[PDB]
């Protein structure tokens, strides 16, 4: 009773240190009388306008826990004064009140929300000032994100003020309106959703301006992402408009249409079945769109490739159709100038390969084209392209074991070139070694016999690399190489004498180190054991020491 | 085996519901769960590690569902997941090498990839449990602050600097909102946020002064996000610079209107008048203004003296730029250059060669600055004679050829970035010391007599939101406060007013 | 021959009331304090730096720190003092 009075007396001491410490002590006490409530509330409200920034920050932080302890009546006046200060001319008042109101909303019931909704709806409709509009829109989005189910009676009121703002000259207002509309749709009634959907279709049926069609398509994509199943009934009407707008010459408009197609494919799978062929055809048509260059237009290509990836990664019953039409387009598009779209199409075909695991026969038939297209890209100076090529080979061999029986002579030199390259990074070397290991583990030993003379030196060099991850990968590859050069369960005519000494010499140094990491120790032990098991008869006097 | 166990549990439930009594349900469920799960916990842990090593999300979810039926059975899984995430992040950062030291994009993208992958795993497989999200947060906080990159720099403050540089790179000249949100997600785990704030303020000031920003909306969104995450004082500090920019624009427009009435000037003139206490820039080196710029200098000085009598203007010549259209070459060339390049280029018009001492006297530029700018000009193929000696003769190369009509010869120097970074880190150190001193003084003002441990605890709980102080620096601050006669010792200190 | 088309310049403004010297002590703002100069070099002499305020007034850190122990008003204006630079 006396400590509170002392704190309130000291919070007006004309010295910043005393005010700061008193506010900190007050916040500590609240985190741990009816008349005292009014004085505390008024003092916090007045310190919101204090000269010192630290005191203002402390007051804003203290407004949070205050609402829980204080009775229901004073929360109303706190909200009222914050909303009133939100419309003041001063910038500091405006933003400090915005932060305080956000803090109040975060720590929170239906009574205050009604007044907040009324004030925000009144403020947003005014277009004279845009800062107030933006702050009110963001606070409404925050209020709708959580405990938004208590505003059932106010949804039409929010709706009729949100929709007029999609034609505002400022783009930030449009984006915040889209966010707020998505949050509203996430939890709302049935009639409001129908009203919004028919409104969007109504002003999409008429093309009033180019700048507004873009934001309408973006909004439809937003509801498609947020609601999902609730928009599947209107796809029969939505799709033809997007198809019509795809053909428009504007480059920016096309990308949003393709993104909307991708969102429809991803979110509502059951109702998108009749339009899958149309979406696939549009994406295939616009995957190779490049008017200036003949063998800013890469955004549409990225969108088309991403939509193809979304289509392939979800549907599993269309695999024959995919291998009939989608795969040749991507394989022909492997040679694209832009690196980002190249990564996108590589990811799309990797998703197709993952979905594959009859389709296997079609994949085997397509393998030669894949190898021919990948061999050209293996010579590029960019690390990312080579990394994607190695990942694709690894995935292809994993899905199909004996895929590359007839293409080892053309595939080995690329791996060799990537391994002994100064510009190559650690990731590229590791991925190349992993690809070589996967290739060796899933092929007949007789294929690699002519290429051992070119495979052994780079691997031996990789064993001595200072970085230990590459050493571990090289030892793992060396084990399989030893198993390959001298098989024990099959008869072979290959001579393994020249390559024994190099492998033993490179492995023994890692075997007796006593300072290297644990993984390299385990790999060295395993590799030396395999060496002794397979080719230990040709070793000299080093076997007892080993 | 996990699928078999689930099927057997469902079958037992059906059995006891159909043709047994209801009093047997709980006992049968307990016995079946114990026999089928609790006796194979070590095997389950080993398989959990194996499935973490080779990504199989469905199996992880099934294991989580199975082990959830045993009291205190999820702790080992949480510990294993935390260790795995920590090791994966460290390995991912280590593979970058020495390139990540000066490439913020690679560093931040690696961190973001690891965090996104394991956040998706936690939400999908583990049903977004509190323990698993806590383990993910702990692992992220461990591997973000200390890693291979921080060991090369011998400090844990490299990560906030790299994050700030990545933000600057993004904001210089639709998907930007997502990456900004991801960056702000990363910012939550940073222990030293003051370094991030200082560096971001520096880069924002540089962006505003030179007018190279992608858009104003992106800047506003970043300010809003920083308001959500950081405090209110930092945002006020940034809004001060924004207001100064607006005031400078208005003053420039007013001066443009004033110039119409009088005689027009011979060149296009724009000025950025800024407050000296709200911006991080420092006083420029000694410099003599070339004679052809004196008209605009005097005109604007007189205009500002008339408009504001009580203020004086200090000119920064290391942040000014302009155009030098030349007609003494093979064809017409226009080039973008700073004031220093103008001084060491416009000085000779009818002559062809100079010695550095004569050029130094003419331009009044210091030694190192002149050497660096001359090196930059020499590698631009606009000057011909590698080391610059005091007796060297430098002459213009006639007939310089370029493949583009517009040429930019304004390239940052090599040592400038390192010097700026070192200065910023030092300044962060003195600000930390001063903040500690101020906190101690305020605490001792509030409490007349206090102990040592209570003082330390209060200082750390007051400064925690920005940086974590150390005991030696707090002790040194206390000792230097005693020397200044602020508090006196009676291990217990008392405030001496 | 070289010709100039445009010139973009950056300038800083500060109060001209003080002739490049501290108000409390009549010494140059880049020099040391009176107490610092009188006393021997020590840890305190290391942290002698100019301090700015919201009102864009610059004094020595030691000078304003000593002044603020008894008062809470800037020497050159009747407004409260708030640090904003070091
Ligand atoms: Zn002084
Ligand atoms: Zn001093
Ligand atoms: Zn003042």
């Amino acid at each position: 009773s006396y400590h509170i009075s002392n704190l309130l007396e000291k919070m007006t001491s004309s010295d910043k240190d005393f005010r700061f410490m008193a506010t900190n002590d007050l916040m500590t006490e609240l985190q741990k009388d009816d008349d005292s409530e009014r004085k505390v509330v008024k003092m916090i409200l007045k310190l919101l306008e204090d000269k010192n920034g630290e005191v203002q920050n402390l007051a804003v932080k203290c407004l949070g826990p205050l609402v829980s302890k204080v009775k229901e009546y004073q929360v109303e006046t706190i909200v009222d004064t914050l909303c009133t200060n939100m419309l003041s001319d001063k910038e500091q008042l405006r933003d400090i009140s915005s932060i305080g109101l956000k803090t109040v909303i975060g720590e929170l019931a239906a009574n205050v929300c009604k007044k907040i909704t009324g004030r925000l709806t009144s403020a947003i409709a005014k277009q004279e000032d845009v800062s107030v509009q933006l702050e009110a829109l963001d606070i409404m989005a925050d209020m709708l994100s959580r405990q938004g189910g208590l505003l059932v009676n106010f949804h039409p009121s929010i709706l009729t003020c949100l929709l007029p703002q999609l034609t505002s000259p400022r783009l930030a207002v449009r984006k915040r309106t889209i966010i707020a509309l998505g949050h509203l749709v996430m939890s709302c009634g049935n009639i409001v959703f129908v009203d919004l959907i028919e409104h969007l279709l109504s002003e999409l049926s008429k093309n009033d301006s180019m700048s507004t069609t873009r934001t309408y398509i973006q909004c439809i994509a937003a509801i498609s992402r947020q609601a999902g199943h609730r928009i599947g009934e209107y796809l029969e009407k939505i799709i033809p408009l997007v198809v019509k707008f795809c053909n428009v010459d504007d480059d920016e408009l096309r990308e949003y249409c393709i993104q909307a197609f991708e969102s429809f494919v991803r979110r509502c799978p059951k109702e998108v079945y009749p339009h899958v062929s149309t979406i696939i055809n549009i994406c295939l048509k616009y995957l190779t769109y490049d008017p200036n260059y003949n063998y800013m237009s890469w955004k549409v290509r990225r969108a088309a490739a991403k939509c193809l990836d979304a289509v392939v990664s979800t549907r599993h019953e269309m695999l024959p159709e995919f291998y009939k039409t989608v795969s040749p387009a991507l394989i022909s598009r492997f040679k694209e100038r832009e690196e980002n779209v190249k990564a996108d199409v590589f990811h799309a075909y990797l998703s197709l390969l993952k979905q594959t695991r009859t389709p296997l026969t079609m994949l085997q038939s397509q393998v030669p084209n894949i190898v021919k297209a990948l061999h050209k890209q293996m010579k590029e100076k960019s690390v990312k392209t080579r990394q994607c090529c190695f990942n694709m080979l690894t995935e292809l061999v994993n899905v199909l074991p004996g895929a590359l029986t007839q293409h080892i002579p053309v595939l080995v030199p690329g791996i060799i070139f990537s391994l002994n390259d100064k510009s190559s990074s650690s990731n590229l070397k590791i991925d190349a070694l992993s690809c070589l290991y996967v290739i060796l583990c899933n092929h007949s030993p007789q294929v690699f016999h002519p290429h051992v003379q070119a495979l052994v030196p780079p691997v031996v060099a990789c064993v001595g690399d200072p970085f230990y991850k590459i050493t571990s990968e090289a030892l793992l590859v060396t084990q399989q190489l030893v198993k390959v050069i001298r098989p024990l369960d099959q008869p072979s005519s290959f001579d393994a004498t020249p390559y024994i000494k190099d492998l033993f010499t490179c492995t023994i140094k890692r075997l007796k180190a006593a300072d290297i990491d644990q993984e390299v120790k385990e790999r060295a032990i395993s590799c030396m054991g395999q060496i002794i098991c397979n080719l230990g008869d040709n070793l000299g006097s080093d076997l007892p020491n080993t | 085996y996990m699928k078999k166990a689930e099927a057997r549990l469902l079958e037992e439930q059906r059995r006891v519901q159909v043709y047994l009594h209801e009093s047997t349900q709980d006992e049968l469920a307990r016995k079946c769960e114990q026999v089928l799960i609790e006796k194979h916990l070590e095997i389950f842990h080993t398989e959990f590690q194996n499935l973490l090593d080779a990504d199989k999300n469905e199996d992880l979810g099934r294991m989580y569902n199975l082990v959830s039926r045993i009291q205190d059975g999820l702790g080992e899984l949480k510990k294993l997941l935390e260790t795995h995430i920590h090791n994966q992040g460290l390995a991912a950062i280590e593979k970058c090498g020495e390139a990540a030291l000066n490439d913020p994009k690679m560093y931040v993208q690696t961190v973001l990839d690891v965090h996104k992958k394991y956040n998706a795993l936690v939400m999908s497989a583990f049903n977004n449990d509190a323990g698993f999200v806590a383990a993910l947060d702990k692992a992220c906080g461990r591997f973000i602050n200390n890693n291979a990159v921080t060991k090369m720099a011998q400090s844990s403050s490299k990560s906030p600097e790299l994050l700030a540089r990545y933000c600057d790179s993004l904001l210089k000249k639709a998907e930007l909102e997502d990456t900004l949100n991801q960056v702000m997600v990363v910012f939550k785990y940073i222990e030293d946020k003051d370094v991030f704030q200082k560096f971001y303020a520096k880069m924002l000031a540089k962006r505003l002064v030179h007018q190279n920003s992608a858009s104003d909306d992106a800047e506003a969104s970043m300010i809003s996000k920083l308001k959500q995450a950081c405090g209110f004082e930092y945002t006020s500090k940034l809004q001060r610079m924004f207001q100064d920019i607006g005031v400078s624009k208005d003053l420039n427009e007013q001066f443009k209107k004033h110039l119409t009435n009088s005689e027009p000037l011979d060149l296009d003139f724009s000025i950025q008048v800024l407050s000296s206490g709200s911006w991080p820039f420092q006083q420029s080196c000694t410099f003599a203004l070339p004679s052809e710029l004196e008209r605009s200098y005097q005109r604007f000085t007189a205009f500002y003296a008339s408009r504001h009598s009580g203020r004086k203007l200090t000119w920064l010549y290391q942040l000014s730029k302009g155009e030098l259209v030349t007609n003494c070459f093979k064809n017409r060339y226009t080039l973008q250059a700073s004031t220093f390049q103008m001084a060491i280029l416009l000085q000779y018009n009818t002559e062809d060669a100079y010695t550095v001492q004569q050029l130094t006297d003419s331009t009044q530029i210091k030694m190192d600055i002149l050497a660096q700018v001359l090196q930059i000009l020499l590698k631009s193929k606009l000057l011909v004679l590698v080391e610059l000696k005091p007796d060297t003769l430098i002459k213009l190369y006639l007939g310089y050829k370029n493949k583009k009509l517009r040429v930019n010869i304004n390239v940052p120097m090599k040592t400038e970035q390192k010097q700026e970074q070192e200065t910023t880190h030092k300044n962060i150190e003195e600000d930390r010391k001063l903040l500690i001193q101020a906190a101690i003084v305020r605490i001792m003002k509030m409490r007349k007599v206090l102990k040592h441990q209570q003082l330390l605890g209060e200082v750390l709980t007051q400064l925690s939101s920005r940086f974590k102080p150390r005991v030696p620096v707090i002790k040194k601050c206390i000792d230097i406060l005693i020397e200044k006669e602020y508090l006196e010792r009676v291990d217990t200190y008392s405030y001496l007013a | 021959r070289f010709e100039v088309k445009k010139w973009n310049a950056v300038a800083l403004w500060a109060w001209d009331i003080v002739v490049d010297n501290c108000a409390i002590c009549r010494n140059h703002i880049m020099d040391l304090c009176i107490e610092c100069q009188a006393n021997q070099a020590s840890a305190t002499s290391e942290e002698c730096t100019v301090a700015w305020g919201v009102c864009n007034h610059a004094f020595h850190f030691h000078c304003i720190s000593r002044w603020l122990k008894t008062r809470q008003v800037c020497p050159l204006d009747n407004r409260e003092w708030e640090f904003q630079k070091y």
